[PDB]
């Protein structure tokens, strides 16, 4: 794309040079902190961001999702251009102003979204994929495609082993994994519009965002609203067969029932 | 020198086995292989004090002419302690270098083994055991002693200019007849300056115990690879600056360089099995580097510990922020080193010696060497002397300290070495339970000032620490972290005391104590310092150990003692 050309600098121009607070913003050392730390989630809040450049709203949500990974892609060129040491061993954050439940709607998908939930009982953890190999049938020479592939086909007759292999092999190794566990949505008794439909939602989460969660236990996200990835179509009866899912970013409490008071102290 | 004496080593003797150390079993285990080369049977023994010393010689009360002083001599005028010496010879081959000329002079049954830089107690035995006032070894007006006695002209014999000897001023007057004992303590004393600055100012040792044996069987043609490994067990002892003053450590990068740079007795057909020849090598001498992770030393290290006050976290994050620099892994800094991925083990050492430029630790790296015996292992060379002081076990069934004195004996054997991981059981865990009362104590700060040094005394004891040596080290171990490290230096630099409780032996206030910081080469006073008080006073003291740097009190006698003891 062109305008990913100004992103990355703009980016780069603040993560460690742009500050507030006398000096030192946490940027600059929140990155190492982490690093020590073995974490990787760097975090930011959008405050600050507005605080940089306010175009930051709206050349973003045509699609949130390449924000992200033009953020997670300055992280990799800032981490080992300067700690390239421990290169042999990223996600970021966003936690602000809240909406509702029940008014996200058919306008809200896949934009800059912050939204709200409760939990209850739900699954267990698992893993999921992100890189295509397949071949090793005729000839099934070393080929390697250039990415991790996330639901992609060619599928020649044509491919480097000797141009080959149009019939197929799979492989059962060499295969990156990442954990995964599922939720259950609830809405709280507190802020109750008088008896409405109960809220249970698919919503998700991911690896790094795993293994936390309690039954009736509430925990605010930044999230971002989508649908599954087939709701049953076919030719079919008087209605879709649809849900729709939604995905987590940041996971940022509503509970502490620990301490309960940031930077009272008075 | 017994290129000659040694030819005379040939009838009954006694290879008595000097009192508790290292260095003895390290330089006398050499021996009792030598003795049976020249078809010689032995007998050898434990000390732990001059205890030990007659209580079994009136058993071997023979004339066995043949006799051993190694870490001994500073204790008797020993013809005065061995009255049965008639010309039972002994041998000198002492670290203990404070020893006195009595046992020099009269040189009836002992050997110099002498070079050194002191030309300063030369006539000391001919006027200290020579003079005396109101002096009896005389003639007098009485008849009865106008007879040739040991007249020995001196501070001795007589005070009215009847006397051969004593030509150092006049005898008939000075300005009157008995001015003799005006200049006779003058000259008594006025070297008492330096003489009892000798022996009443502070104590402290020589050198080895078979680095002279090496280079008296180097002549041999004797090329037992083995034993130079049993020789550095010595050498490391008290070479170790990070212990005891060296220098040579700096110097002898030289000599056993010139050793064995030089000594190659396979320059060709050096790489298989057994014993390969032995490489010097640029090591730490830090905690322990080598076989468990390196979360144990970056704790357990004095020297991170006395710069970065790592039993706190802020240590931990100075550590891996530190660690960015490197970039190392952490489950990986937590297993062990040699248990570790390879390249990291590998490549891991060697960026070290280069940042820790920048972060007050710059000396961690010395000089060192490392070897084997097969292909089960890699020992090393400066990991061996600590499994052994796990056997050095302070156990009161009253059978185990002479006879586990016996098992380091049988240790240092390539034959016996399944005993000798046993001490790897028990020597880590000694040495983490030493910060088991220590931030108990720089947050309780049991550091007394307690006048001109600074203080400390225990009262609770540990089965661990009734053995007595590592109480000189937790004493080591803390003054730099709260004394060393909130301060300035007018404010932090004094010495240390370090009590002993003996919570099971009746009660009798053990104690240890040590130098401030950045002075080591100024010697300690406590050589003498506890006379001080005792000296003055007294109550059931003892001095019943070989070392100066020990004592032994009753349960209460200790504070009066220790007020005695301000100065």
């Amino acid at each position: 794309l062109g305008p990913r050309t100004e992103i990355a600098n703009r980016f780069q121009s603040f993560l460690r040079t742009f500050v507030d607070e006398r000096g030192a913003y946490t940027y600059r050392d929140r990155i190492r902190r982490m690093c020590e730390q073995n974490m990787s989630s760097f975090v930011v809040s959008y405050t600050d961001l507005a605080n940089k450049e306010h175009v930051l709203a709206y050349f973003l949500p045509e699609a949130p999702f390449q924000m992200l990974e033009i953020f997670d892609k300055v992280a990799k060129d800032m981490v080992l251009s300067i700690f390239p040491t421990y290169e042999r061993v990223i996600h970021v954050r966003i936690s602000p102003l809240i909406e509702e439940l029940r008014t996200f709607r058919k306008l809200h998908l896949n934009q800059l979204v912050r939204t709200l939930g409760v939990v209850t009982a739900t699954t267990g953890v698992l893993p999921q994929l992100s890189v295509i190999k397949y071949d090793c049938v005729k000839c099934g020479y070393v080929l390697g495609p250039f990415v991790q592939s996330q639901n992609t086909e060619i599928k020649p007759g044509s491919c480097p082993e000797c141009q080959s292999t149009g019939p197929f092999s799979i492989n059962m190794e060499q295969t990156l994994y990442r954990n995964y566990q599922k939720i259950t949505l609830q809405e709280s008794p507190g802020r109750i519009p008088a008896g409405r439909i109960p809220r249970s939602k698919d919503v998700i989460l991911l690896a790094d965002l795993c293994d936390q969660c309690k039954p009736g236990d509430e925990l605010e996200v930044t999230g971002i609203y989508t649908n599954n990835y087939d709701g049953s179509l076919n030719t079919d009866q008087g209605f879709p067969v649809f849900a729709t899912v939604i995905i987590a970013n940041h996971v940022v409490v509503k509970d502490s029932k620990q301490v309960v008071q940031s930077l009272t102290d008075e | 020198l017994r290129n000659d004496f040694y030819r005379q080593l040939v009838g009954k003797r006694i290879l008595i086995v000097v009192n508790y150390d290292i260095d003895a079993i390290c330089a006398s285990r050499i021996l009792q292989a030598l003795f049976k080369y020249d078809h010689m049977l032995y007998t050898v023994v434990p000390i732990m004090g001059v205890t030990g010393l007659k209580r079994a010689y009136g058993e071997h009360q023979g004339d066995v002419k043949y006799v051993v002083l190694v870490n001994c001599g500073g204790c008797v005028d020993i013809v005065e302690l061995l009255q049965p010496s008639d010309d039972v010879t002994f041998f000198i081959c002492d670290s203990h270098r404070p020893l006195d000329v009595c046992n020099i002079y009269s040189d009836r049954q002992v050997c110099i083994l002498g070079d050194a830089s002191l030309e300063e107690n030369i006539p000391a035995f001919e006027t200290i055991f020579y003079d005396s006032e109101g002096e009896d070894e005389d003639e007098d007006e009485s008849s009865d002693t106008e007879q040739q006695h040991d007249d020995s002209g001196a501070g001795e014999s007589d005070q009215e200019d009847q006397a051969p000897r004593s030509r150092k001023l006049s005898r008939l007057e000075r300005h009157e007849q008995r001015i003799l004992k005006q200049r006779a303590r003058r000259q008594w004393e006025s070297e008492r300056d330096r003489i009892m600055f000798e022996y009443t100012q502070f104590s402290y040792y020589g050198r080895s115990a078979a680095l002279m044996v090496f280079e008296l069987a180097w002549k041999l043609s004797k090329d037992n690879m083995d034993l130079l490994w049993w020789a550095i067990v010595g050498i490391t002892e008290q070479l170790l600056l990070g212990k005891i003053e060296s220098g040579a450590y700096t110097l002898e990068l030289e000599q056993i360089q010139s050793h064995v740079s030089r000594l190659t007795n396979k320059t060709n057909d050096q790489n298989t099995m057994s014993a390969s020849k032995i490489t010097f090598e640029n090591d730490l001498h830090l905690v322990l580097y080598r076989h468990w992770p390196v979360t144990e030393s970056m704790r357990y290290s004095r020297y991170s510990s006395c710069q970065l006050k790592l039993w706190t976290l802020r240590g931990e994050k100075r550590l891996h922020e530190l660690l960015l620099e490197m970039g190392l892994p952490l489950v990986h800094a937590r297993q062990t080193y040699g248990a570790m991925d390879l390249v990291l083990r590998k490549e891991f050492f060697s960026m070290v010696e280069r940042l820790a430029e920048k972060y007050d630790i710059a000396d961690i790296v010395y000089g060192t060497f490392t070897l084997s015996y097969g292909y089960r292992s890699r020992y090393a060379a400066a990991d061996y002397v600590y499994a052994l002081l796990a056997i050095m076990e302070s156990v009161k069934k009253h059978k185990t300290p002479e006879d586990c004195f016996l098992e380091a004996s049988d240790a240092l054997s390539r034959q016996h070495k399944q005993l000798l991981s046993a001490g790897i059981d028990q020597a880590k865990l000694l040495h983490a339970a030493v910060f088991r009362q220590v931030q108990s104590s720089l947050e309780a700060r049991q550091v007394h000032s307690a006048g001109s040094f600074f203080y400390y005394v225990l009262q609770e004891e540990h089965a661990f620490f009734s053995y007595p040596y590592a109480l000189g080290l937790l004493a080591r171990f803390l003054l730099r972290g709260h004394v060393a490290t909130s301060r300035a230096r007018q404010a932090s630099d004094l010495p240390l005391i370090a009590s002993c409780p003996l919570n099971a032996s009746e009660g009798m206030c053990l104690l240890v104590g040590i130098v401030p910081v950045r002075e080591d080469s100024p010697r300690n006073f406590f050589g003498k310092a506890f006379e001080q008080a005792a000296q003055k006073s007294g109550v059931a003291l003892l001095q019943d150990f070989f070392e100066p740097a020990v004592v032994q009190l009753r349960q209460s006698d200790l504070t009066r003692f220790l007020d005695s003891l301000t100065v």
